[PDB]
């Protein structure tokens, strides 16, 4: 209801690299829990935790904090499995963790899809799961898809159609400005009007004759720092072959 | 199918012989816990023990010479996993190394009578104090060398332990005499040397044996005497004081609640007390003879980690 | 001039400096200012000041044209500390963060350009006192936690550094009953600090002054908990003026006294005198028209202030650090293991 299996086995089979938090060492290593299957939990030992006899000062940083693992060995039947993070390439960070967190950002629509429409979040998971996460790779790619590849859609039956609405919204910032245009000109209208054309072809506001509010869109809200400052140099090029006045704040 | 917790491995064996003391019996019974239950991976073999020395513990709470030995057994499968075998070989190297204790815990106390000897020397009154065996053997291996002393039995009150040391090594044929434990004041001067045997070792040196080694200690260091306590290398707990009040054994060495019909009413104060660094001298290990500061570092030496 | 402990030289009283060859921060004048006129410290507080300008001054790198970073900051930082040696003399908890920093000037190669030169330094400077310092306080707290019972009483002396965040963890954060005796003496009121912070943080306080120290002991009484400014190789601790007093009479009446310290507070120095090294701090601080003024220009007449004295280890009973607990003769082990190695 709150977080289930992935994959459908109870147990991370031998040699797949997983993720998981140290919780508290005492003397055996860390209690860990396997992030995928978050109730579940594992355990480390302190040999295979950095070679390094490691401190208890510099224990104590790390719990809480979450890292990559892979598992030695598993029980069939107890949750009581073998953890491995010290033979772990550096790739595994960029293989695990971004797939993890590609698991990571469902976790995120599958949630208000589930307890915000009160049904529990396994069925409406495990409706998902063979046909996108066994067929190919796991769905928050193909929800990318989805929202133009609609045989996946179809490909399923819906148990419910809020859920078909809810993640359309979610997956699929403003930078004001107050340039003032303190013309006293002849051909002003039309300098204003080419700036006009070139400028919001983001969001531009006629507030008076003098005024404008403009906010600009950014993407990685530094990528209108581009925009910006390309909209304002428009501005200085625009004015001086008309005969007016433009000051930008 | 066993369980190996109170009785159905533990107890059997400790109406087999009283030479076998309380924590290597537990040492006994925790080797061949995982012996039998060794259930192919690490995680769970160290939760079982982890499952199996708390309940151990929740068995008898105040036999806490057990506690050194729930201690140390942990610390002996630490590193016995090190040495990095990736569990693979680390349960058979486990279990080959084994019986080690059981073949040498079991000659420490001979060990202790082969370094131990150059203590009582020539004409030594001996004050001993309760039956902490390593000492006894000891004073075997004294009265096996012909080497000539004398020996003072005190009590060892309420645990009657000193009624048993008279009649232990009279028949072993050594002039002794029993004293009781309030006559100690008046008679330490013409005694020299003292012997006594800690339950566990502390962080500074604790002797967490009995009612009043410490009182014997604080005579002696008025005394000005050697105070010189008997023991081994696996009789060591972190459990430390700052005071000389340990866990007692259920509630404050003060009481005032009444006595209802019959009840005992010398069983009303402590049966465990403590000693620091002070009043101690020097102590025996099988690593050999040790400075109370010396006992502290390695019982730190391992334990910080 | 029997004992001639006047003439100790330890320190004097220099001041007027006008010299502009090394471009000065004004800021670290403020950190000597805010010492020297009226001390505001105890001893990780120092720790954490001298590094809240170290991070600002590094900051201003100002590297000239024919130098390398790590040729001119071994001179530009060590200068500035100079300018402290005329305010005050240093701890170790000064002496051996500016060592291990000097550590990270020689290990840096002239590949930096200098826009690399603050994240190197600056989070690594940062997982010192967060390591060294922050979460090796969190590991004083479940240690001195658990060898506390619940009402029980506690006695502190001076302005503690550490302990005064263990006293808001068991009266609040576990809520435990605690009754707090906080001791403190002329000229230094360090201790009316905790007085103000521990009722502000409502638990029953009693204030007193050492010349009163009896009847605090005469009382329901246990628990003698410490702060420190160094421990010396021996187990004598290098502690604030007066803290030996109660250290002997609490031992003396038999009740245990321990000193909340730290790995970082310890040091490869040893003495076993108290006036062998010390610190001398403005005489005119013990008159406050007054009573006397002219301990100058009168015939036989001296003041003396001193700020720290020695304890012997056989009063001090347990050792707390970050690791763990320790007797007091077993200190200098850890000096071969953990300070330069962990």
């Amino acid at each position: 209801t709150s977080h289930c299996r992935f994959y459908e086995n109870k147990y991370p089979e031998i040699d797949d690299i997983v993720m998981v938090n140290v919780q508290q060492i005492a003397e055996m290593g860390a209690y860990v829990k396997l992030l995928e299957y978050d109730n579940i939990e594992g355990m480390i030992l302190l040999s295979e935790l950095s070679r390094r006899r490691i401190r208890s000062i510099q224990k104590l940083i790390r719990v809480g904090k979450n890292d990559v693992a892979v598992v030695l060995r598993v029980d069939k039947e107890k949750g009581y499995i073998d953890l491995s993070k010290r033979r772990v390439s550096s790739e595994d960070i960029i293989k695990c963790e971004e797939k993890y967190q590609k698991s990571k950002t469902v976790h995120s629509i599958l949630r208000y899809c589930a307890e915000k429409f009160q049904i529990p979040l396994e069925e409406l998971y495990k409706t998902i799961a063979w046909p996108l996460s066994r067929k190919f790779g796991h769905a928050y790619e193909a929800f990318k898809l989805s929202i133009i590849d609609e045989t996946v859609w179809e490909g399923i039956e819906p148990p419910s159609k809020d859920v078909l609405d809810e993640l359309k919204n979610y997956i699929s910032v403003k930078i004001r400005a107050d340039v003032e245009v303190s013309c006293f000109s002849y051909e002003g209208i039309d300098a204003i009007k080419d700036a006009l054309k070139s400028a919001e072809d983001v969001k531009v506001k006629l507030v008076a004759a003098p005024l404008y509010v403009l906010t600009t869109q950014a993407l990685d809200k530094q990528k209108g720092i581009e925009q910006l400052e390309s909209a304002i140099e428009k501005i200085t090029e625009v004015i001086t072959k008309y005969g007016g006045v433009c000051n930008i704040t | 199918m066993s369980e190996f917790n109170i009785t159905e491995t533990y107890l059997r064996f400790l109406e087999e012989d009283t030479e076998m003391t309380m924590p290597i019996a537990a040492i006994e019974a925790l080797v061949t816990l995982l012996r039998i239950k060794t259930p192919e991976t690490a995680a769970e073999m160290i939760n079982t023990i982890k499952s199996s020395t708390e309940e151990l513990i929740k068995s008898i709470p105040n036999s806490v010479s057990l506690r050194a030995g729930c201690d140390i057994f942990m610390r002996f499968v630490l590193r016995n996993l090190h040495l990095y075998g990736d569990w693979e070989n680390c349960k058979q190297h486990l279990i080959e190394n084994g019986q080690l204790f059981v073949s040498r815990a079991k000659k420490s106390r001979n060990k202790i009578a082969e370094i131990g000897v150059d203590f009582i020397a020539d004409d030594d009154i001996i004050l001993v104090h309760g039956y902490s065996r390593a000492v006894f053997s000891l004073l075997n291996h004294a009265a096996n060398k012909f080497i000539r002393f004398r020996c003072v039995v005190t009590e060892s009150r309420p645990s009657k332990q000193g009624n048993q040391l008279y009649t232990l090594l009279e028949q072993k044929g050594i002039p002794v005499t029993l004293i009781v434990d309030s006559a100690v004041g008046a008679v330490i001067d013409k005694v020299d040397k003292v012997f006594v045997g800690a339950e566990g070792v502390a962080e500074s040196g604790g002797i967490i044996n009995l009612v009043g080694t410490y009182s014997v200690g604080v005579l002696a260091h008025n005394a000005r005497k050697p105070f010189y306590v008997v023991t081994e290398s696996h009789k060591f707990v972190r459990m430390f004081p700052l005071s000389s009040d340990d866990l007692p054994m259920a509630g404050p060495p003060l009481d005032f609640t009444r006595r209802t019909d019959d009840l005992e009413d010398a069983l009303r104060g402590p049966t465990i007390d403590y000693t620091a660094q002070e009043y101690i001298t020097a102590l025996i290990t099988d690593l050999g003879v040790l400075t109370p500061s010396a006992v502290s570092e390695e019982l730190i030496k391992m334990w910080y980690d | 001039l029997e004992q001639s402990f006047d003439n100790s030289s330890l320190i004097s009283s220099v001041k007027e400096l006008l010299l502009n060859k090394d471009l000065i921060h004004p800021s670290i004048l403020l950190l000597t200012s805010h010492l020297a006129h009226y001390k505001i410290v105890g001893s990780i507080p120092r720790c954490i000041a001298m590094l809240e300008v170290f991070q600002i001054v590094i900051k201003d790198y100002q590297t000239p044209k024919g130098t390398t970073l790590s040729r001119n900051l071994t001179s530009y930082l060590s200068h500035q500390i100079d300018l402290l040696k005329k305010a005050r003399p240093l701890s170790v908890t000064m002496g051996n963060a500016i060592r291990w920093l000097k550590q990270e000037i020689s290990l840096i190669d002239p590949s930096t350009p200098d826009k690399a030169a603050k994240k190197d330094l600056c989070e690594k400077i940062g997982q010192f006192a967060k390591e060294k310092i922050e979460l090796a306080d969190q590991l004083i707290i479940d240690n001195a936690s658990t060898q506390i019972e619940e009402s029980t009483t506690i006695v502190t002396y001076g302005s503690s550094k550490v302990l005064t965040e263990l006293l808001l963890h068991n009266a609040i954060s576990l809520k435990k009953n605690i009754k707090v005796i906080v001791v403190d003496s002329r000229p230094l009121f360090e201790g009316r600090k905790m007085a103000e912070t521990l009722r502000n943080a409502g638990v029953n306080v009693m204030y007193a002054l050492i010349t009163s120290l009896d009847t605090i002991f005469n009382m329901d009484v246990d628990y003698v908990f410490l702060g420190a400014h160094s421990i010396l190789s021996n187990g004598f601790l290098y502690s604030r003026a007066g803290t030996a007093m109660l250290a002997m009479s609490a031992k003396r009446r038999n009740i245990p006294v321990l000193v909340c310290c730290e790995s970082l507070k310890f040091s490869q120095r040893v003495q076993l005198d108290s006036v062998t090294f010390n610190e001398l701090a403005d005489p005119n601080d013990l008159v406050n028209k007054n009573i006397l003024d002219g301990w100058q220009e009168l015939p036989s007449l001296n003041i003396v202030n001193i700020l720290y004295d020695l304890t012997p280890p056989e009063y001090i009973k347990k050792v707390i650090t970050e690791f763990g607990a320790l007797p007091p003769s077993s200190v200098p082990v850890i000096l071969r293991e953990y300070k330069g190695s962990a």
